[PDB]
């Protein structure tokens, strides 16, 4: 049976601090902030070609 | 991308390790004619024209008259 509000381990203060201070929104924000600081994948096409296998047609 | 030589084109795309001046006498294919390398002439007036390789399938008659 799904738990009611009264049988929960989190306090109302703890639960609503995560509510009004957007906690996991900020977590997902920090993910793409980490991705700002890494190496892109782009190759420059007429100067650099991608993959070839000999089977290619 | 059309202006790269064929043996080099496979190398730029990471097909082969050894560049085509690095490969020995045995891999270079035997030919009895010169090589000339046309890249691509699209929009250029040297663009390709297709045509019929053979002559029309049913012949017509050469007119031959006869005075009886
Ligand atoms: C205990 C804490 C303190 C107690 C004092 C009381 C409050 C004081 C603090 C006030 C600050 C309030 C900030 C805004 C409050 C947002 C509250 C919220 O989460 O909205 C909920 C709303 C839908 O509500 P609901 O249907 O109930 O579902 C919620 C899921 N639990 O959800 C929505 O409708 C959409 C939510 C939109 C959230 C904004 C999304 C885009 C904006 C992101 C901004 C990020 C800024 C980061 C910039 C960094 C710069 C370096």
């Amino acid at each position: 049976r799904p738990a009611t509000w009264e049988e929960s381990e989190e306090g109302a203060l703890s639960k609503a601090t995560k509510y009004f201070l957007l906690a996991e929104m900020f977590r997902g924000l920090y993910v793409v902030l980490e991705q700002f600081f890494r190496a892109p994948y782009t190759i420059y096409y007429p100067f650099e070609k991608g993959p070839v296998s000999p089977r290619f047609r | 991308m059309s202006q790269v030589e064929p043996g080099w084109h496979f190398w730029l795309g990471y097909g082969v390790d050894t560049a085509p001046c690095n490969t020995p006498k045995e891999k270079l294919p035997i030919r009895a004619y010169p090589y000339k390398f046309q890249p691509n002439y699209t929009g250029t007036p040297g663009a390709f024209v297709t045509y019929n390789t053979l002559k029309p399938k049913i012949s017509a008659w050469e007119p031959v008259t006869k005075q009886r």
